């Protein structure tokens, strides 16, 4: 019924790094 | 060495032929003959199937 | 320059040439060597008459001579070889060959044209020719090439193009497989085909690419192909309106062909190839949702286990090759008994050769069949779409170990390790899977754990050692597991990808076909009295051996696993369909709108319903055929190529009072469990007192009915 | 289904599209890397056919 | 049932919701040539196919077809 | 039916292909030097750089075709020579056929050419890998390093003399000549700044082994004044001399062909070297050492236990396989894979001249092609996605489907599926090792094909799959025709070389 | 096979359909003949008539 | 960067000069000057970017001729191995 807006880019949310990627967790 | 390996390959092919031609009944009875003895006699010590080296003394190489 | 005139002249020339050919043939027969005396007579009038009346023959011979001269020149030019037989000059050669007419001695134009026409005649093909030469290869190659080329050319073949092409190929393959299934299973027909010398594997060795279509191969091949046909028909509806339906369809076809190649393998190299191919294609199917990395973790888990199994299988094959300088399956099966007495000198222990080879084979078989310990990947493999899950868990991925055991049975018959390990692990897996499935709440997880339990039962059946019982169990489990998987897939699609039935309730009306189809499929799958699936468990308990040291644990685990079927079947069916409505209001309201009321109304696909119905019908027919072949008084199964007789059929033909009364214990255990799952109340209801009253009525009526039936008549 | 949209009317059904490779269809460079690799493939195949097969 | 359709870039050669108008002729010209190739492969392989004797046939042990042991 | 025409055609083709390459190189170099006062590119469409690129590419390619023909002639010649020697049993008859040299071109370095199957396999690897690497280095050569367009032609000439000579000293000199061009390429063509230190590490690590091999050659030459490589049959080295020679030879050639612990230089150089030169290094430059080790150890009689050398090779395999998991850098991961494969190949040569050499040669060929494929894929990833790290690269398949498909098929080939020369080589080596020492064979197979394989596959699968939501304005398009056909040719060779005549394998 | 493949390949080109499969048929007819003739000529005794 | 010449003489570049039009009247005192070159690339109709768009028979003919040459060469080779000027076809051929 309703004309839905095109699928949101929000469906895939960009992930922003906030913590160091330790080399001990490679 | 390749010729002995060829003997082993030929006897294996003959065993496959026997398996296909002869039903499982009497198959072992007919195999317990020249064929089985040759299969055992062509074992690894006598034929170098896939081993890196066939450990042969100079007398064995001459033979 | 008229087409009609050209055609008329051509027809006249044809008739004239045919008449001249007949005349020359007759004259040549009369004058075998003296025909020249009249043909090449020095008389000018006779020479002119002969040339005029045989002009079509003479012009044809001239054209043939020119063509032969040019062809010989081309061959000499290309091959730097010899001359045109001799060094005849062009003029001498052409004159001699044109004057020579003996080339037409046995040639008749009408006969030649008729032979060319009848060459392609299809009336000639006969069953006897098909029986001599298997057309299974022609259709399997068709299916394989169709899948490969469809994968490559996706843009050319849209959704509909891919579907129709692969549907045609798979239907032809299945029909041919169906035709040869009757001959292979009962008529003692099996084929050994070779495509060529594949690779060199030693200084002078070269293994050929060979296929073995035997009873052992066909049992798995026909089951996988029959399940795959309907899974293929069903997938186009399950993945309806999805971005990537062609990819899923082609992945399913790839996995099917990989499993078919594995089962119908003529030597260990082809077997290993098929092993790796099923592993890789199962990985792709599990990782179908490539965008998500959560799916990649399950795919990588399955990949690691598959690589471990590949290591074990490769090492076992290497041991076999080192012992016997041969990789042929038949040769190995018929030779292993000679080398049974041998031992292998390892690091610090002298291990028995049969024991070590069987150890590696059983390890890889357990990993791929999801036995206890190595089953951790199977629950996580449910991330795949339901068609892929059904195909892998019914008869394609989880039966690879069973196929290995059946194909190399002569090896394991002389294996102490196999004797000790197969029953114990099989029973433990059966119990574990059954109980976990009973306590499970998700549909796909429940089916996965039920698959684990049935694989354990298959291992225990092989331990008993009746290959016919193992094959029957495999067929029953595969067919009904696949059907139940399809039904739960429809249920999940309706419920919007929520696979837990805690949010499912009152779906009987919204999915009428699924409810009844699931009822039938589940009663058959879970071994229940008066169903096609009761006999498999009955035969397993008939054949179970009693000389084991851990027999107490084995038998108790088997009993618990066998009874566990009832709980999971009841929970799944009741909670999905006839329980109180637990799902979100939207699921029901979106479909209850009056505007939708129509002759076309349905929450599933008509093609899906037809596919499930045909799958159930064909499974019933095939299971009945196998039961008649094996369990009938007249044994008409084809040779299994095994010399180990277990004596288990004695308790199926002439059971004694002890065993007859022993089976009653399990029968009544199942009866009590059914009564519990039916009449037991866990929640307050308006019908609590009336439910207790109904239980009392049923008990008393059962007693009186038994009294009248046995004594009063 | 209830409200299925036909392909002829669905504006988001895609016909075959996209560029097979990164090479520009209309390129003015006399580039020969593709020709060199095609020649390598063809000569290898021809050598197999004319020297090795059979 | 399925996910909502979203635009796909034209430049990208991907299979998302790809439908071909000429799929009928494409299928016709992809099926029959494949069938001919498989027929050629099948007739080539049939030369190296093995089958056990029929119902009324027995293998004579002294016939050439019968298996023969290696003669040293 | 074999005739002298085939013999002379084989010899003439082998001799004249070298002079074809040399004359092409000489003409190209003369043009380059005498066309410009300063030998650098003129940044215009009419530069001589285009002509030099054309000449190098289609000299290598045409010489590769001629090498195919000459290799086939050699195969026929060697097979029929063995038949001629073996067939005749009469005591009066003996095969003594003497060939007279042509009067057109001279014998380079006054040496009679001798060709073997391993040498020609090495030469074919040189041709193909050099072609791939030159195709890769086009974007790297610009306006001051154009002089390095001839590096692969120089490599081809050096390798040709290396594999078509029966002289020990010329053999050693050809082996040692490879250092300068490779060092210059790494030093002047590598974009990364760490390449400066990587080049020094490469030079020092390889030169230590070169000095070891030099000491061994000095021992052989000083003791035996001969140089014909066949007079060693009539001279026997004492036990001490033989053990010293084998130790020096093994260690020196293992410095080049990476062995544990001498692979630090290899990792550094592969990480910091041009993506186009890493292909050539891994594919070919580590196998000249294997060829030299094979020649020397099969010529010398050694009466020592090879357990220590086998242990070194197995330790290298285990070390590389265990470290595969912890690499997020695709290039370093491929370098560890190269170390593993090279150590397996080297292990294949630890039983003198036994049948293990066949598996070693086949594994050398398959590793060359597989490493070329892997490094080329890494090159494509790095060039279109401006990073070769797993953390920065994800979801390649969804933006570049062809590249993701190439990665997946590369992993499948690396896994060693049947129908591939990789599988055939693994089968040879493991079949021998099972009888040699079954428990060691089990440990090696387990580690390499499970733990190392899983570590290798983790990073590649993580890169291929996922969802590339980052930097949507800078995403690349796809593989080009050049890259696609290179990948296809690598796959085609890996698949079809299994049909090569089994006489030599 | 060759004639029908040529005609069908022409039709596929006309209607814009794939034709590399018809090309494969045409190319492989001689190759299939070579393989079959070589297999027949080889003195290899599979299960069947002895040489 | 690239230094090749765009304007080739082997053929005339396909183009459309009507898609973009340059303004030539009615300007304002704040509007930028128009552009001189406004031709766009025009592809041939029926060009499909998703395949090779190859319509030649050269490759097929080359492969078929190579296969035919290989067949005839093998025939001659077999005759030479058997020591005959031509193959001696037998009356019956069996499986093998
Ligand atoms: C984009 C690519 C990206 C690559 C990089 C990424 C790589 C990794 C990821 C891979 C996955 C992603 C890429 C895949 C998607 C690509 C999408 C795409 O581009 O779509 C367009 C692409 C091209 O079609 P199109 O663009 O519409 O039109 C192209 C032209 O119109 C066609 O013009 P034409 O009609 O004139 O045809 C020209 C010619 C095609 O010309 C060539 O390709 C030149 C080949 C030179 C030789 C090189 C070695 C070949 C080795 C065998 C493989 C043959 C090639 C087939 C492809 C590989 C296998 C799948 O066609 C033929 O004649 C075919 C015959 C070839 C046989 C040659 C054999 C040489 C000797 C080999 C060794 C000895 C064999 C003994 C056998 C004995 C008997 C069994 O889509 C396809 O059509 C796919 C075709 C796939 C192959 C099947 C068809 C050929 C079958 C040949 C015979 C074998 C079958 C059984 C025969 C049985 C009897 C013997
Ligand atoms: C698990 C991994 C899986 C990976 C794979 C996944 C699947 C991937 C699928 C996608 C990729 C593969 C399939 C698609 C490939 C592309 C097909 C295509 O159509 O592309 C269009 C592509 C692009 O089209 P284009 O831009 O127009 O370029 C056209 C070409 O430049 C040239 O076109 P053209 O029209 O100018 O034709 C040129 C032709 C010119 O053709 C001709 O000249 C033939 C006609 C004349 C015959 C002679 C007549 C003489 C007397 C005169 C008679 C009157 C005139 C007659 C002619 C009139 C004009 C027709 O010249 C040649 O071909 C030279 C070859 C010569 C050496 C070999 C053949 C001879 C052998 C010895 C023969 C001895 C007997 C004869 C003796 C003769 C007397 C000495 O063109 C081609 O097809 C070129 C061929 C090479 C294409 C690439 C092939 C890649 C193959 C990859 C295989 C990978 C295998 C991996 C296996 C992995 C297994 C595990
Ligand atoms: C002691 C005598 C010798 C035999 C030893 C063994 C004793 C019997 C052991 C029975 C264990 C059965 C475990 C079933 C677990 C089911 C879990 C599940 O799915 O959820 C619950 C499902 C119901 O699922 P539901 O979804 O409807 O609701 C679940 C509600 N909650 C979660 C709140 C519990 O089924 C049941 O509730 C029935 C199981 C409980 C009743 C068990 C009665 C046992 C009667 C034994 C009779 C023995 C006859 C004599 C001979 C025996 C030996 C031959
Ligand atoms: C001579 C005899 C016959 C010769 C034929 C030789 C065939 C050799 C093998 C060819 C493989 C072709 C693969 C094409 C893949 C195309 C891309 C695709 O599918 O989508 C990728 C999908 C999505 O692709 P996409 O939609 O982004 O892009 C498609 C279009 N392109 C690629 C051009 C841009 O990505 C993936 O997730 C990777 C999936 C890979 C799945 C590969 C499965 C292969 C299964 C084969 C089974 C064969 C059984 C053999 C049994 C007998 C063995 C002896
Ligand atoms: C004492 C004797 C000394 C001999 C010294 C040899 C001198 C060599 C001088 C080379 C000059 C190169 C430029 C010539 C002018 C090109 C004009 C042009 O582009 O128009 C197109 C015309 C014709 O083009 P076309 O369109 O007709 O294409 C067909 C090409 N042919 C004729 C070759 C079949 O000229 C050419 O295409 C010639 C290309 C020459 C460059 C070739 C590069 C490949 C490697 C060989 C280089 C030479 C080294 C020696 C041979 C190899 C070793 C044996
Ligand atoms: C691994 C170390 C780090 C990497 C750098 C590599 C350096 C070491 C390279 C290998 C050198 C050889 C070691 C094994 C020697 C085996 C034979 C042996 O000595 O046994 C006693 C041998 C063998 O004796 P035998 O008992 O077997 O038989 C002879 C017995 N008699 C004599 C009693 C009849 O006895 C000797 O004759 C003594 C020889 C000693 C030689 C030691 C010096 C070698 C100098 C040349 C190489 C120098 C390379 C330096 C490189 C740069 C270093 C920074
Ligand atoms: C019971 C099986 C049910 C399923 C069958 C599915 C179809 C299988 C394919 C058809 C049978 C093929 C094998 C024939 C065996 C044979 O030679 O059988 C023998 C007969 C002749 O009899 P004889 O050889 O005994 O004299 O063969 C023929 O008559 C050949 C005529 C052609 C047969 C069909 C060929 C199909 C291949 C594709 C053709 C494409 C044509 C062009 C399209 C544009």
């Amino acid at each position: 019924g309703w004309d839905r807006p095109d699928v949101p880019l929000s469906f895939n949310p960009l992930y922003v790094h906030k913590r160091e990627l330790s080399i001990f967790d490679t | 060495e390749l010729f002995l390996n060829e003997y082993r390959k030929r006897i294996n092919n003959e065993v496959r032929r026997a398996a296909i031609l002869t039903p499982t009944s009497s198959l072992r009875e007919k195999m317990n003959h020249k064929i089985a003895d040759q299969i055992l006699d062509l074992s690894s010590p006598h034929v170098r199937g896939a081993h890196f080296q066939a450990v042969r003394s100079w007398t064995d190489a001459s033979k | 320059f008229n087409s009609i005139l050209f055609l008329l002249f051509f027809i006249v020339n044809l008739y004239w040439f045919n008449s001249g050919l007949i005349f020359f043939n007759s004259v040549y027969k009369i004058h075998h060597d003296a025909w020249t005396l009249i043909f090449q007579t020095d008389s000018i009038l006779n020479k002119l008459k002969i040339y005029f009346f045989l002009l079509p023959l003479y012009i044809s011979s001239f054209i043939h001579s020119i063509s032969t001269w040019y062809y010989n020149y081309i061959l000499n030019f290309l091959l730097f070889s010899e001359n045109l037989n001799t060094n005849t000059n062009f003029v001498d050669y052409i004159t001699y060959n044109t004057l020579l007419l003996s080339k037409f001695e046995d040639f008749n134009l009408f006969v030649y044209i008729k032979t060319l026409l009848i060459t392609f005649d299809i009336r000639q093909i006969n069953l006897d020719f098909l029986n001599e030469y298997p057309i299974i290869l022609l259709t399997g190659l068709l299916f394989l090439f169709t899948t490969i080329f469809s994968l490559i050319c996706l843009s050319y073949l849209g959704l509909y193009g891919v579907f129709i092409l692969n549907l045609a190929s798979i239907l032809l393959f299945w029909l041919s497989m169906l035709y040869y299934f009757n001959l292979i299973v009962s008529e003692n027909y099996y084929y050994y085909i070779s495509l060529g010398k594949w690779m060199y594997l030693s200084n002078g060795f070269r293994v050929s690419f060979d296929l073995l279509i035997d009873l052992t191969s066909i049992s798995f091949s026909f089951l996988t192909l029959t399940i795959g046909v309907f899974v293929y028909i069903y997938t186009f509806s399950y993945f309806r309106y999805e971005p990537l339906v062609e990819r899923l369809i082609l992945f399913l076809n790839s996995f099917m062909i990989s499993m078919i190649l594995l089962v119908s393998s003529g030597n260990f190299i082809v077997l290993f190839l098929g092993w790796e191919l099923i592993g890789l294609t199962s990985f792709f199917l599990i990782n179908f949702w490539s965008t998500r990395v959560g799916t990649l973790k399950a795919a990588f888990k399955a990949f690691s286990f598959n690589k471990l199994s590949d290591l074990f299988l490769f090492f076992a094959i290497l041991i076999i090759f080192s012992t016997t300088y041969n990789l042929d399956i038949l040769s190995f099966n018929n030779q292993i008994y000679l080398y049974e007495s041998y031992n292998i000198d390892m690091f610090y222990w002298s291990i028995n050769l049969i024991e070590i080879i069987s150890f590696f084979f059983i390890s890889c078989a357990f990993i791929k069949s999801a036995q206890f310990g190595a089953h951790i990947w199977l629950p996580d493999s449910m991330e795949a779409p339901v068609p892929a899950s059904a195909l892998i868990h019914s008869a394609t991925l989880v039966s690879a170990g069973i196929y290995l055991l059946l194909r190399l049975s002569p090896l394991f018959e002389l294996s102490k390790y196999a004797y000790f390990i197969l029953p114990l692990i099989g029973s433990v897996t059966a119990f574990y899977g059954g109980l976990v499935s009973a306590f499970q709440s998700d549909t796909k997880k429940t089916l996965a754990y039920s698959t684990i339990s049935h694989c354990g039962f298959l291992m225990v059946s092989y331990s008993t050692g009746v290959l016919e019982f193992v094959i029957l169990y495999l067929y029953v489990h595969g067919f009904f597991k696949a059907a139940t998987f399809l039904c739960v897939g429809n249920v999940n699609r309706f419920n919007r990808n929520i696979q837990d039935f805690k949010r499912m309730g009152g779906f009987y009306k919204y999915l009428p076909f699924e409810c009844l189809a699931s009822f039938v499929c589940m009663i058959n799958l879970s071994g229940l009295p008066l169903t096609l699936g009761f006999y498999i468990k009955h035969l397993l308990f008939i054949g179970l051996v009693e000389s084991y040291t851990l027999y107490p644990l084995i038998f108790s685990s088997l009993i618990l696993g066998a009874i566990a079927g009832v709980f999971y079947s009841y929970r799944l069916f009741y909670s999905i369909f006839f329980d109180t409505k637990k799902g979100k209001k939207a699921i029901y309201l979106q479909a209850s709108r009056i505007i939708l009321n129509s002759k076309f109304y349905s929450n599933t696909s008509l093609a899906s319903n037809l596919s499930i119905t045909f799958l159930v019908l064909i499974s019933y027919t095939v299971i009945l055929y196998l039961y008649c072949t094996t369990l009938n008084n007249y044994y008409s199964l084809s040779d299994l190529k095994s010399i180990y007789i277990n004596n288990a059929y004695s308790y199926f033909y002439k059971p004694d009072y002890n065993f007859l009364n022993a089976v009653s214990i399990l029968n009544w255990f199942v009866i009590i469990l059914l009564i519990s799952v039916i009449y037991l109340n866990w929640r307050w209801s308006y019908y609590y007192t009336k439910s207790i009253d109904s239980l009392s009525k049923f008990i008393l009526f059962s007693f009186f009915f038994f009294i009248f039936s046995k004594y009063i008549l | 289904d209830a409200y299925y949209h036909d392909d002829t009317h669905e504006g988001l059904m895609n016909e075959p599209h996209g560029y097979l490779t990164m090479d520009d269809p209309m390129d003015l460079r006399p580039n020969y890397e593709k020709s060199a690799l095609e020649l390598l493939f063809l000569v290898s195949g021809g050598a197999i056919l004319a020297l090795m097969l059979g | 049932g399925g996910f909502q359709k979203y635009p796909i870039p034209r430049y990208l050669h991907v299979g998302q919701w790809i439908v071909n108008k000429n799929w009928k002729w494409n299928t016709f010209h992809m099926f029959f040539p494949t069938a001919i190739l498989c027929f050629m492969v099948w007739r080539n392989s049939m030369i190296s196919t093995a089958k056990p004797p029929n119902y009324g046939e027995y293998v004579d042990p002294q016939s050439p077809v019968a298996p023969k042991a290696i003669k040293y | 039916m074999f005739n002298l025409n085939t013999i002379y055609l084989s010899r003439i083709f082998i001799e004249f292909n070298f002079y074809f390459l040399f004359f092409l190189f000489l003409i190209s170099s003369i043009i380059f030097y005498f066309s410009k006062i300063i030998s650098i590119q003129n940044l215009n469409q009419n530069s001589v750089f285009n002509f030099l690129k054309l000449a190098n590419i289609f000299g290598i390619l045409i010489s590769f075709f001629i090498h195919i023909i000459s290799f086939w002639f050699y195969c026929i010649y060697s097979y029929n020579l063995s038949l001629n020697i073996f067939s005749d049993i009469n005591l009066y008859n003996s095969n003594s056929i003497e060939l007279l040299n042509n009067s057109l071109l001279p014998n380079y370095f006054k040496s009679n050419i001798t060709i073997d199957f391993f040498g020609l396999i090495l030469l074919t690897l040189a041709y193909i890998v050099g072609f791939v690497s030159i195709l890769a280095l086009d974007t790297r050569l610009y306006w001051k390093n154009i002089k390095y367009i001839f590096s692969f032609t120089i490599f081809l000439l050096i390798v040709y003399v290396y594999v078509t000579v029966s002289n020990i000293l010329l053999f050693f000199m050809c082996y040692e000549l490879l250092l300068i061009p490779s060092f210059l390429i790494v030093y002047f063509v590598s974009p990364s700044r760490r390449a400066i230190q990587a080049s020094l590490y490469f030079v020092i690590w390889t030169q230590l082994g070169s000095l070891l091999v030099l000491i061994a050659i000095s021992y052989i030459i000083s003791i035996t004044n001969t140089y014909e490589f066949n007079d060693l049959k009539y001279f026997n080295f004492t036990n001490s001399e033989s053990t010293i020679i084998i130790f020096l030879i093994f260690l020196g050639f293992g410095f080049k062909a990476p062995i544990w612990p001498f692979h630090y230089w290899l990792t550094k150089t592969h990480v910091e070297a041009p993506s186009g030169f890493s292909i050539y290094l891994s594919g070919f430059l580590v196998k000249t050492a294997l060829y030299g080790f094979y020649k020397f150890n099969t010529s010398i009689f050694i009466d020592i236990d090879s357990s220590i050398f086998i242990a070194i090779c197995i330790m290298g395999v285990v070390d590389s396989s265990l470290k595969m998991w912890g690499q997020t850098d695709l290039k370093k991961l491929v370098a560890y894979g190269t170390i593993q494969e090279m150590n397996i190949i080297y292990l294949a040569f630890c039983w003198g001249d036994s049948c293990a050499i066949l598996g070693g040669i086949l594994f050398s060929a398959t590793h060359a092609f597989l490493s070329a494929l892997m490094f080329f894929l890494v090159d494509c990833i790095y060039r279109r996605y401006h990073t070769r790290s797993l953390v920065e690269v994800n979801g390649i398949l969804h933006i570049t489907p062809n590249l993701g498909l190439s990665i997946l098929f590369m992993l499948v080939f690396f896994s060693g599926i049947p129908g591939t020369i990789k599988f055939i080589s693994e089968f040879y080596i493991f079949s021998g090792l099972l009888e040699a020492s079954p428990f060691i064979c089990f440990i090696l197979m387990l580690v390499a094909n499970v733990l190392g394989l899983i570590g290798f596959s983790k990073s590649w699968f993580n890169a291929t799959f996922g969802m590339p939501k980052k930097n949507t304005k800078y995403l690349p398009m796809d593989l080009s025709f050049k890259e696609s056909y290179i990948i296809l040719y690598c796959f085609f060779f890996l698949f079809i070389f299994s049909y090569f005549s089994s006489i030599f394998f | 096979i060759i004639g029908v493949s040529f005609l069908a390949r022409r039709h596929a080109l006309k209607v814009g359909a794939p034709r590399i499969f018809w090309s494969g048929c045409i190319v492989g007819v001689p190759l299939a003949a070579i393989i079959s003739r070589g297999k027949s000529d080889q003195l290899d005794e599979l299960v069947g008539a002895r040489k | 960067r690239q230094n090749f010449a765009k304007n080739i003489t082997t053929t005339d570049i396909p183009k459309d000069s009507h898609h973009f039009a340059a303004k030539r009247s009615g300007f304002t005192q704040t509007e930028q000057a128009p552009f001189a070159y406004n031709d766009v690339y025009q592809y041939p109709k029926d060009y499909k970017p998703w395949n090779y768009n190859y319509k030649g028979n050269g490759v097929l003919l080359a492969l078929f001729l190579g296969s035919a040459f290989s067949l005839v060469a093998y025939e001659r080779s077999y005759a030479s191995k058997t020591g005959r000027y031509q193959r001696k076809v037998q009356q019956n051929y069996y499986q093998i």
